[PDB]
RNA sequence: CCGCCGUUAGUUGCCAGCGGUUCGGCCGGGCACUCUAACGGGACUGCCCGCGAAAGCGGGAGGAAGGAGGGGACGACGUCUGGUCAGCAUGGCCCUUACGGCCUGGGCGACACACGUGCUACAAUGCCCACUACAAAGCGAUGCCACCCGGCAACGGGGAGCUAAUCGCAAAAAGGUGGGCCCAGUUCGGAUUGGGGUCUGCAACCCGACCCCAUGAAGCCGGAAUCGCUAGUAAUCGCGGAUCAGCCAUGC
RNA sequence: AAGGAGGUAAAAAUGGUAAAAAA
C-alpha cells in the first residue's frame, strides 16, 4: 500500500493506517476519510481498490509530507543558521528553542546527561 | 397515611415518602432500575424493606438529591429505615440489632493545612 | 500501636450473595476507591464460571480458599546479632487473608484478555490446585517443613 | 529604595500595568490582601491585636 | 505576541522614513533592541542595544517578521 | 516561646471588636484605612493620660469618636479645649462628623494596655528592673485579681545578652476562654535599643 | 410586599434587630414576614506564622457578615412612622427594596 | 466545626394538601419535609449481667450517638547564644551631589552535572468516540457574564440579569449505557520541533498563555536505600479560592 | 517472686571543635 513514502499500514482501520503515515495525524486521517469517500470503520485490507486509487489522488494532491516536510524544516533551519536566530543559536548549541530551563532538566533536546565532579557546595551540614 | 423517612449520609438528602402498593418506586422522579444503575450497593440499600418482606406492598415518592449517587443510595437506606421505623415502632425494637437506626459518622474530614489529602504528608528528606 | 490489640473490624456483608469473604476478595480486587467496577468484573468471571461449569460460584470460592490455606508461615526469631528465619503455625484469619490476596496477585499475574478472564481463568486453575497461589502454598508449606528446626524457636 | 516604592504606587505612572499592591501598615508589594490593602503579616499583626472587625480567629 | 498588527517603535518608523529619504550614511542604533525588524528596514546595520554595548547586526530578510534584539546573545557563555 | 494573642484568642464572646460599624466590601478596606490613621493620630498626639479601647461606632458618615481613658480632665481642655481642637482635627482629617468620647475606668491597675504602659515608662526612665516590675506586679494584685504576670524581655541594663524577666503571681489560665485576661503589650524603648513590656492581667470566670 | 434585607456583622444585634422589629411592625401594622436567615456571608484568609521564610505552619482568619430579612403587608402610617427612623444599629446597615 | 431531635423563620424548598398548567413549584398557597441560622435538648459507666482490694474490666441494652464520638483553634516552666534589621520596628556602624532617587533595557529563566520535591506516563480495572445523572465551597458590579451569532479553535460581535441562597462562573470527574483498539514504542505517552492565529498588555526576542495542523522522542513499571497512611484514613477523581492584565499554578 | 547487699559471664565503627566573656 505504497501511497506516502513506503509506507504500508496493512490489516487494521483505515483510519490507524492513515494514522502511521507521516504527515498524517488522525486529524488528517478523518480529513482524507471525508474528503476521498473511503469509511473509517471497514478494514483497510478488505478495502476496494477504486475508492483506493482516488483516495490516494486526493492525498498526495491538496497536501505533501515528510520528503519536503522536514527538509523543508531544516531549509528553515538554514535560515535558523543564517545570523544565528536566537532560536537557531540554541538548536545549534544542541538545547532547546524556547528559553525555557536548562539548569536542570534539559533530558530531550539534549542527550540524558555527561557527568562532571559536582564541583561540592557551600555549608549545608 | 403516609410513611416518612428522613433519610442522610455524608450530605445526601433522601426524603422518603411511603404509601403502600407493590414495587412502585420512584427515586427522584426516576424509576429505581435507571437513577441508580450499575451500583451493586443499590440493592443493597433494599435491605430494609427486604428484611422485614414488606418490600413488595408499597408505592415509594423517593425525592432523593445532593452529595454523591452512591451516596443517595446509602440516604435512601436510612429514609427507608426511618419511614417504617415510624408507623409500627414493633420493627423499631428488633432492627436497631440490625443497625438499621445509625444514620452515619463516615464523612471526609477537612483536607489540613500543611500535609495533602487531609492526612497525606508531604515527602521526607533530611539527606 | 503497642497500648492495644487493634481490630480486623468485620468488612461488608457481601452485597449480593450474602457472605463477608465474597466482598473480601472484592475488597482485594478492587481499584483503589474503585469497588463499583471491580465488583462487576468479579461478578462478571463468576456468572461465567457458572456458565462453563456446574460448581456452585461459592463452592468452588471455598474450594479456592481450603486450595490456598498456608498453615505454617515463615517469619523470624528474636536473637540479637541475628535473625532465626523461623516458620509457624498461622491463624485462619491470616491465613484467609494471605491466601485470598494471594489469589487476587496470581489471577493479576496472568497475562489474558480481560479482567473478569483473568480473575475467571484463575480461579478455575486455583481452585484446582494447579495455580500460581497453590504454588506458592505448598512452597511455604516446604518453607514450614524445611525450616522444621525452627519448630520450637516460634517467637 | 523601600522609600521611593511607595511613592511609585502612591503616584501611578503611565499604563495600567506597573501597578502593584502595598502593605500600607507594614509597606510591603508582595502577597498583600488587595481587600485589606495589608500584606500577611500586617493583616495578621492587626488580626491579633483585635483590631480587625467582621474577621475571625478562624478554627473550622 | 502581536495579533492585528505588529509591534515596532514608531521613532523607527519616522526613521526609517528620513534614512530612506536620503538612503544616508549606515549605523541605525536602537537603545530598544524589542521593536520587530519589520519589513521595511530593508538590510542596514543594525547596532541594537544589548545592556553591555551597541550590538551590530547585518539584517537581511530570513529574519523580517521577527524582533530586532532577538539576535544578539547577550547571555555569554553557552553548552 | 510562643502564645498566641489571649487577646485574638478571646474573640469569641470574651472581646468584642475596637470597632463596631457596618462594612460593605467595596469600602471596607478604606474604612480601615480611615479609621486606622485616625485611631493612630489619637495614639500619639492623644498619649498624655493613657487609654486602651479605641472604639468606633460608624455607619453612614456618622463617626464614634470613642475612646476609654485612665483621666479625663487634662485631656479634655483647662476649658473643655483640648476636645475641641483634637476632635476637630479629626473632622478635618475625616471630613465627616464627629462626637468625642473619654470613658474613664476607675482603676488604672486593672485594666493591662496601660500597667504596660506605666511598667515600661519606669524603666524608660532608667529605673531597676525586677524591683519596681515585681513590686508593680504586686500593685496590681494590691488591687486584687486572681493572676498577674508582666513579662519583660529586651536588653536590661544594655550589656548586650537581651534576655526577658520573670514577674508574674496568681492563677493564669490563658488556655480557658470564659476568664477574661486583659492584655497590654507596652513599647519599651532605651538609648541602647528596644525592650518588651508585655502585661497580662487575669480577671475571673462566670462572666 | 415590603423587602428589608439585613446586612449585619454581628448575629448579636442583627438578630436583636429581628426580634423587637418584627414586634413593633406587628403592632403598629399587622402581619409581617418572621425574621429569615440568609446563610451567613463568610470570606476565607488563610495567612502564615512568621513574616520569615516558613510557608507550612499557618493561622486562617474568617469574615463574618450576616444577612437576615424582614417583611410586611401593609403601609400603614404608625408603621412606617415608628419603624423608620426608631433605629439603632450602631454596627449594622440595610437594604430597602420592594416588590 | 460535624452527625439525631427540638422553637421560631420563608423568592432556596415544597403538591407533603388541593387547583390549573405554552403541563416549568410556572400560576394560588402552606411550612410540615429539603434547607438556611440563632437559642437549645441530648450521654453520665447513668442502667442490666459477670469480674477486679479499687481504678478499671469483658458482655449486653435503651440509644442518632458508647465508655476520649469524628476535627479544629488552644501549644506551658523552658531548651536551641536557631532565623528574620530583605515586611516591620530599634542600638550601634558605615555612605551622603552617592553604597540615594528616576529612566531604559539586559538580568535574577544561563548549562558540562548533582540533588530535593512534584506532575503525567510506560497501559487491556486500560486509552478513544458517543450518550444520562449526584457534588460541597468560595468567587462575581468598568466584575460575573446567561444568551444568539462569527471562526476548526483560541477568542471576538451583538446582546438578558445581578452591589446575588433570587442572575452567572458551572463544563464535575469518577460512575453508568453503547461501539473501537486486540498485546504492537501500540489511536499507549505528550516531550522535541517546525508551520499558522488569537487573547493579554504601551509592548511577549531573551521571557506569557491559549488554540489549529504536522513531527509524534524518551518511556514496556525502576537495584543501594528511602516516603506517607490506623478508617471516610490509603488511593483514585473533580472543584472553588487567595495573589492576578496576563501567566510560566503540576505551587499553596 | 520485694528491696538492699555478696562473688561470677554481658554490653562504645570512630571521633577533632575553642573560648576573653554576658546574670
Amino acid at each position: 500500500a505504497r501511497i506516502a513514502g513506503v509506507e504500508i499500514p496493512r490489516n487494521k482501520r483505515v483510519d490507524v493506517a492513515l494514522t502511521y503515515i507521516y504527515g498524517i495525524g488522525k486529524a488528517r486521517a478523518k480529513e482524507a476519510l471525508e474528503k476521498t469517500g473511503i469509511n473509517p470503520a471497514t478494514r483497510v485490507k478488505d478495502l476496494t481498490e477504486a475508492e483506493v486509487v482516488r483516495l490516494r489522488e486526493y492525498v498526495e494532491n491538496t497536501w505533501k509530507l515528510e520528503g519536503e516536510l522536514r527538509a523543508e524544516v531544516a531549509a528553515n533551519i538554514k535560515r535558523l543558521m543564517d545570523i544565528g536566530c536566537y532560536r537557531g543559536l540554541r538548536h545549534r548549541r544542541g538545547l532547546p528553542v524556547r528559553g525555557q530551563r536548562t539548569r536542570t532538566n534539559a533530558r530531550t533536546r539534549k542527550g540524558p546527561r555527561k557527568t562532571v565532579a559536582g564541583k561540592k557546595k557551600a555549608p549545608r551540614k | 397515611e403516609q410513611y416518612y423517612g428522613t433519610g442522610r449520609r455524608k450530605e445526601a438528602v433522601a426524603r422518603v415518602f411511603l404509601r403502600p402498593g407493590n414495587g412502585k418506586v420512584t427515586v427522584n422522579g426516576q424509576d429505581f432500575n435507571e437513577y441508580f444503575q450499575g451500583l451493586v450497593r443499590a440493592v443493597a440499600a433494599l435491605e430494609p424493606l427486604r428484611a422485614v418482606d414488606a418490600l413488595g406492598h408499597f408505592d415509594a415518592y423517593i425525592t432523593v438529591r445532593g452529595g454523591g449517587k452512591s451516596g443517595q443510595i446509602d440516604a435512601i437506606k436510612l429514609g427507608i429505615a426511618r419511614a417504617l421505623v415510624q408507623y409500627n415502632p414493633d420493627y423499631r425494637a428488633k432492627l436497631k440489632p440490625l443497625g438499621f437506626l445509625t444514620r452515619d459518622a463516615r464523612v471526609v474530614e477537612r483536607k489540613k493545612y500543611g500535609k495533602h489529602k487531609a492526612r497525606r504528608a508531604p515527602q521526607y528528606s533530611k539527606r | 500501636a503497642r497500648r492495644r490489640r487493634a481490630e480486623v473490624r468485620q468488612l461488608q456483608p457481601d452485597l449480593v450473595y450474602g457472605d463477608v469473604l465474597v466482598t473480601a476478595f472484592i475488597n482485594k480486587i478492587m481499584r483503589d476507591g474503585k469497588k463499583n467496577l471491580a465488583a462487576r468484573i468479579f461478578y462478571d468471571a463468576c456468572k461465567i464460571i457458572q456458565e462453563k461449569t456446574g460448581q456452585e460460584p461459592l463452592k468452588v470460592f471455598k474450594q479456592a480458599v481450603e486450595n490456598v490455606k498456608p498453615r505454617m508461615e515463615v517469619r523470624s526469631r528474636r536473637v540479637g546479632g541475628a535473625n532465626y528465619q523461623v516458620p509457624m503455625e498461622v491463624s485462619p484469619r491470616r491465613q484467609q487473608s494471605l491466601a485470598l490476596r494471594w489469589l487476587v496477585q496470581a489471577a493479576n499475574q496472568r497475562p489474558e484478555r480481560r479482567a473478569a478472564v483473568r480473575i475467571a481463568h484463575e480461579l478455575m486453575d486455583a481452585a484446582e490446585g494447579k495455580g500460581g497461589a497453590v504454588k506458592k502454598k505448598e512452597d511455604v508449606e516446604r518453607m514450614a517443613e524445611a525450616n522444621r528446626a525452627y519448630a520450637h524457636y516460634r517467637w | 529604595a523601600r522609600k521611593a516604592l511607595i511613592e511609585k504606587a502612591k503616584r501611578t505612572p503611565k499604563f495600567k500595568v506597573r501597578a502593584y499592591t502595598r502593605c500600607v501598615r507594614c509597606g510591603r508589594a508582595r502577597s498583600v490582601y488587595r481587600f485589606f490593602g495589608l500584606c500577611r503579616i500586617c493583616l495578621r499583626e492587626l488580626a491579633h491585636k483585635g483590631q480587625l472587625p467582621g474577621v475571625r480567629k478562624a478554627s473550622w | 505576541s502581536l495579533k492585528k498588527g505588529v509591534f515596532v517603535d514608531d521613532h523607527l518608523l519616522e526613521k526609517v522614513l528620513e534614512l530612506n529619504a536620503k538612503g544616508e550614511k549606515r549605523l541605525i542604533k536602537t537603545w530598544s533592541r524589542r521593536s520587530t525588524i519589520v519589513p521595511e528596514m530593508v538590510g542596514h546595520t543594525i547596532a541594537v542595544y544589548n545592556g553591555k554595548q551597541h550590538v551590530p547586526v547585518y539584517i537581511t530578510e530570513n529574519m523580517v517578521g521577527h524582533k530586532l534584539g532577538e539576535f544578539a546573545p547577550t547571555r555569554t557563555y553557552r553548552g | 516561646g510562643n502564645k498566641i494573642h489571649p487577646i485574638g484568642f478571646r474573640l469569641g464572646i470574651t472581646r468584642d471588636w475596637e470597632s463596631r460599624w457596618y462594612a460593605g466590601k467595596k469600602q471596607y478596606r478604606h474604612l480601615l484605612l480611615e479609621d486606622q490613621r485616625i485611631r493612630g493620630l489619637l495614639e500619639k498626639e492623644l498619649y498624655s493620660a493613657g487609654l486602651a479601647r479605641v472604639d468606633i461606632e460608624r455607619a453612614a458618615d456618622n463617626v464614634a469618636v470613642t475612646v476609654h481613658v485612665a483621666k479625663p480632665g487634662v485631656v479634655i481642655g483647662r476649658g473643655g479645649e483640648r476636645i475641641r481642637v483634637l476632635r476637630e482635627e479629626l473632622a478635618k482629617l475625616t471630613g465627616k462628623n464627629v462626637a468625642l468620647n473619654v470613658q474613664e475606668v476607675q482603676n488604672p491597675n486593672l485594666s493591662a494596655p496601660l500597667v504596660a504602659q506605666r511598667v515600661a515608662e519606669q524603666i524608660e526612665r532608667r529605673f531597676a528592673v525586677r524591683r519596681a516590675i515585681k513590686q508593680a506586679v504586686q500593685r496590681v494584685m494590691e488591687s486584687g485579681a486572681k493572676g498577674a504576670k508582666v513579662i519583660v524581655s529586651g536588653r536590661i541594663g544594655g550589656a548586650e545578652q537581651a534576655r526577658t524577666e520573670w514577674a508574674a503571681q496568681g492563677r493564669v489560665p490563658l488556655h480557658t476562654l470564659r476568664a477574661n485576661i486583659d492584655y497590654g503589650f507596652a513599647l519599651a524603648r532605651t538609648t541602647y535599643g528596644v525592650l518588651g513590656v508585655k502585661a497580662y492581667i487575669f480577671l475571673g470566670e462566670v462572666i | 410586599k415590603i423587602r428589608i434585607k439585613l446586612r449585619g456583622f454581628d448575629h448579636k444585634t442583627l438578630d436583636a434587630s429581628a426580634q423587637k422589629i418584627v414586634e413593633a411592625a406587628r403592632r403598629s401594622g399587622a402581619q409581617v414576614s418572621g425574621p429569615i436567615p440568609l446563610p451567613t456571608r463568610v470570606r476565607r484568609f488563610t495567612v502564615i506564622r512568621g513574616p520569615f521564610k516558613h510557608k507550612d505552619s499557618r493561622e486562617h482568619f474568617e469574615l463574618r457578615t450576616h444577612n437576615r430579612l424582614v417583611d410586611i403587608i401593609n403601609p400603614n402610617r404608625k408603621t412606617i412612622e415608628q419603624l423608620m427612623t426608631l433605629d439603632l444599629p450602631t454596627g449594622v446597615e440595610i437594604e430597602i427594596k420592594t416588590v
